[PDB]
């Protein structure tokens, strides 16, 4: 089921990018 | 299927977000094209 | 089904926010 | 559900957002 | 019910709260 795994990995990629942007902006 | 009927708002929202980001990306690429012309 | 309901809520909220952004 | 065109478009779109952001 | 699915759910929820 590569569809489920790939879609999930995309969603965690967005979540981690958002977390990083929050962290970078908390330092700024 | 009641499952598909319950997930239809989610699918519609996913497609709306996808179209929004795609349109924004195309808008941005045209802006960089104008920047390169400048 | 709390997970699917929360997914629907979050996706609908994001779509509504983006629609408001488009109108703005 | 996977065979529906809307679900496939949504999945391809999520992958598109991920790759574009990367 | 894998951990990655739960992480994705929390990620969408976190994105929604971030936009809010």
């Amino acid at each position: 089921a590569p569809e489920v795994r790939c879609c999930v990995d995309a969603v965690n990629f967005v979540a981690e990018s958002t977390r990083d942007q929050e962290a970078t902006g908390e330092e700024v | 299927q009641e499952l598909f009927n319950e997930l239809k708002p989610a699918v519609d929202g996913a497609n709306f977000i996808v179209n929004h980001m795609r349109d924004q990306n195309n808008y941005n690429e045209e802006k960089d094209s104008w920047n390169r012309v400048a | 089904l709390p997970e699917l309901r929360e997914v629907v809520s979050s996706i609908s909220y994001i779509a509504r926010q983006l629609q408001e952004q488009e109108d703005h | 559900l996977i065979k529906h065109p809307e679900v496939k478009s949504a999945i391809e779109g999520i992958k598109y957002i991920a790759e574009t952001m990367k």
